[PDB]
């Protein structure tokens, strides 16, 4: 549908009580909780060309036209299931600050990864999935692993993080008009619970259809893509940390 | 229009029986 | 549910009947006992204490409304059948005149020969 | 009741029994735990975090060896740990070699078979909320597990089912019951701190 | 022929016009104090409880310690529960006394 229904559910509430020879039992409750809704856009974008320049011209041709369609499509479902993980106000509650000693190496990173597991855990989430920018890719990936022995300390590898992903933003110049996806701020880094609160939603992933075209002009079919999707992220999953 | 519901996980979570490692347990209903 | 990975919202549904509340729970005070099937007023609550207790120790009182046969009377009153019945508490019996003591019932059989008697509960009033 | 049987029809006596046994399990785990939680341990059995100066958070490592020479010196064996799960995962850091730091190995502490993490149960019910605290976070306590420690299991659980004498808009109430009861003891437990 | 029809333990009301009671909650009307069973608007029929059952209810007035065994009585005008002993009607005794969240349980009375 354009937007989902919450999910429905009842439970019961009861507590054991001590039963003194012969006495009245106190009886339970029940009680109903909802889910969340979640709703799907639409998205879209074309192109128009003339007959002659498709004819004429030797290296135009409607293959780049595709090309450039599948990837702004490829960067538009990164913008729509990684803006909502940057873009969200987070409290004080998930996030966590950099927490590096006096002049460490910058494997120092591995405090606040460390710390970082730490609170999710302490929270009852847990991280598997670390984003961040390529701008520190050299130091958080040494840092995952064990650091060079450093006066004596030899720190261990982290563990329980599954994959590393890197979100640099995307742009392009449309005419004269660009837009920019925002990617990872540099040295700020998400680690994300996955795929329990997070859901991708999709009724058309993706179809290019000939559009309609003015016969009386010459000018070739409007091609034209179209994706209906959506996204439903979350803050139980996501923790911040800072470099 | 269609009605489709969001599987979102909910319900309250499973509780497990702790103790045992530590207590020697007495099965007995004579007792 | 914490660390639920969803932000669901819990709604409670009302229920008023806690309980049959055929018997009372209560704690002796310093200047209280029971022992087994013996009537008593504890706490403003009057029944028949199922369990022994001595001090500060939880009891549970029958409040029924049920038929029960009791005796520990004042012998020299009579009691006919239909009488009203009044536990006396600072005598610890049961009596039929109403000076300050609490009604609790009313005879069904009548005083026998060993000051045996029958009578409905009150609902403690 | 019926009104209740008759508002959602997703309702069930599954989920009440779902209920109970989920209750049943928390009562279980407060009446074998919480003798251990809510002693009033003395200074015999009470030792104090030792975080020298400015160390890494695995100087839990040195409370809990502390935690054994307490129990081996007073003939006791702590072969079982009860913490929160706050403090878990530096608890298998410190349980395992702590890493090497400042040219100083830390060895494995051994003799802790496993470590049992209990945190506390709250169930909402009408407008009274019931609480079985858990252990304390930082605070966590070290257990001889068998010798003292005898689970009495007359009845595990029953439950029944019944319309004899109920209202008209009450259907069949449905009871649970168990005989069941613990013996603890202090003769086992030390109270460690961080 | 019988006399007994039902049991007794919920009566049936009709709703006035400056009466209207929602699920679970107590209502003093036309006389018969109980829990109404459900949700009525004016004129129409509900069904309360007055099965001399232990019920729970935080709708009191919180300043007064409503220790157990104290008589609870009903204030139709300020639709709470009190120890005044006024006018108010009587509608029960305490069991369980209040808790810092203002809980009681009370067993309700024969409406007499």
């Amino acid at each position: 549908p354009q937007v989902m229904d919450a999910k429905w559910a009842l439970q019961g509430n009861c507590v054991f009580l001590e039963h003194i020879e012969g006495e009245e039992i106190k009886f339970g409750t029940i009680n109903a909780e909802n889910g969340p809704v979640a709703r799907i856009q639409t998205y879209a974008t074309g192109f128009e060309y003339t007959k002659e320049m498709k004819d004429f011209n030797q290296t135009f041709s409607v293959e780049i036209l595709n090309k450039s369609i599948g990837e702004s499509y490829n960067a538009l479902l990164n913008h729509i299931h990684l803006s909502p993980i940057i873009n969200f106000n987070y409290k004080a509650s998930n996030k966590t600050a950099f927490k590096g000693t006096n002049d460490p190496i910058w494997l120092g990173i591995w405090r606040t990864l460390t710390q970082a597991q730490k609170d999710t855990v302490i929270a009852k989430r847990q991280g598997n999935i670390l984003m961040a920018s390529s701008a520190d890719q050299i130091e958080i990936e040494m840092a995952l692993n064990g650091g060079h022995l450093l006066n004596g300390s030899m720190y261990p590898s982290i563990k329980n993080i599954s994959t590393v992903i890197y979100y640099d933003g995307w742009e392009v110049t449309v005419g004269k008009k660009t837009y920019s996806y925002k990617g990872v701020t540099p040295g700020k880094g998400y680690l994300i619970r996955p795929k329990r609160g997070f859901k991708e939603l999709i009724k058309r992933d993706l179809t290019t259809e000939v559009g309609n075209a003015d016969l009386s002009k010459l000018v070739e079919n409007q091609i034209v893509g179209h994706c209906y999707r959506g996204a439903f992220a979350a803050v139980e999953e996501n923790v911040q940390e800072i470099s | 229009l269609r009605k489709v519901v969001l599987d979102v996980e909910l319900g309250r979570e499973q509780v497990q029986l702790l103790y045992k490692p530590i207590y020697d347990s007495i099965a007995d209903s004579n007792l | 549910f914490k660390g639920q990975p969803t932000p669901s919202t819990i709604t409670q549904i009302t229920r008023a009947k806690i309980s049959d509340g055929k018997s009372v729970r209560v704690i002796l005070s310093e200047g209280e006992s029971t022992k087994t099937q013996q009537f008593y007023l504890i706490n403003g609550f009057f029944g028949v204490a199922m369990q022994d207790g001595e001090k500060g120790d939880e009891v549970t009182l029958q409040i029924e409304q049920a038929e029960y046969e009791t005796d520990n009377i004042v012998t020299s009153e009579a009691f006919e059948a239909g009488k009203l019945i009044y536990w006396d508490n600072t005598a610890k019996k049961f009596t039929t005149t109403s000076a300050s003591n609490r009604l609790v019932g009313r005879v069904t059989d009548g005083k026998d020969s060993n000051n045996v008697i029958w009578f409905i509960l009150l609902p403690q009033q």
